[PDB]
């Protein structure tokens, strides 16, 4: 739609990766967008990150419930690759390989809905 | 990019 790989076509965003890559080591680059029709979480102005690559997916979504100053009993669930990870225990580093994308982002995307409503 |  909107989306990051629409605005930014694939050679870019691999190239885009190389460079900081190149200058920025122990962080993962991460696209953070909100879920296609979400209608009662906020968005981020910026959705390329750098995330230092110890930090688990759930640890991201308290980072990220920050900027958004979600209330924190507010329902609020960050998607890889638009699905629920096995683990939300898991390291930027250790999923890196599993779950990048070829052009090298990781793609996540943030959704008020639970998996059955 | 955004840097945390």
């Amino acid at each position: 739609p909107g989306s990051f790989k629409e605005r930014r076509p694939f050679h870019e965003r691999q190239k885009d990766v190389e460079e900081i890559r190149s200058q920025q080591p122990n962080k993962v680059p991460v696209i953070i967008e909100r879920f296609d029709g979400e209608r009662s979480l906020p968005l981020m102005d910026r959705c390329k990150f750098l995330v230092p690559e110890h930090i688990t997916v759930a640890e991201l979504m308290s980072i990220v419930r920050r900027r958004l100053q979600l209330h924190p009993q507010q329902a609020f669930f960050l998607l890889v690759n638009e699905r629920s990870m096995v683990s939300n225990s898991m390291s930027m580093s250790n999923l890196y390989s599993q779950e990048r994308d070829p052009d090298g982002f990781v793609y996540m995307v943030y959704t008020s809905q639970p998996a059955f409503g | 990019w955004e840097e945390l």
